[PDB]
């Protein structure tokens, strides 16, 4: 019970850290999608010209 | 870009050709009118007038 309490404690931190940090990694995909979006503006711009 | 700048050159060399129509074509129109016609009439006068 004690050793599992300790190991579930560490597993708590070592899953919270990924599931938060890689949510900010989902935000990474958002930021990168916004870069695709930004260059998808330059396409119409020079298109229009 | 390398369409549009050259579309620009295409428009500019359209315009340059199109101004050169006005000067070249009138260049032909003026080749004979100011030159042969009246002189032929004067030579008709001296021949036969």
């Amino acid at each position: 019970a004690a050793v599992s309490a300790l190991a579930i404690g560490t597993a708590g931190l070592l899953s919270q850290v990924p599931v938060v940090g890689e949510a900010m990694g989902g935000l990474g995909a958002i930021i990168d999608a916004l870069t695709m979006k930004i260059d998808e503006d330059a396409r119409p711009a020079v298109g229009s010209f | 870009t390398d369409d549009l700048y050259e579309v620009a050159e295409a428009t500019y060399e359209a315009d340059s050709s199109l101004e050169a129509f006005q000067t070249a074509l009138d260049g032909v129109n003026t080749a004979i009118d100011d030159v042969a016609v009246s002189t032929l009439q004067t030579e008709i006068e001296e021949l036969t007038g």
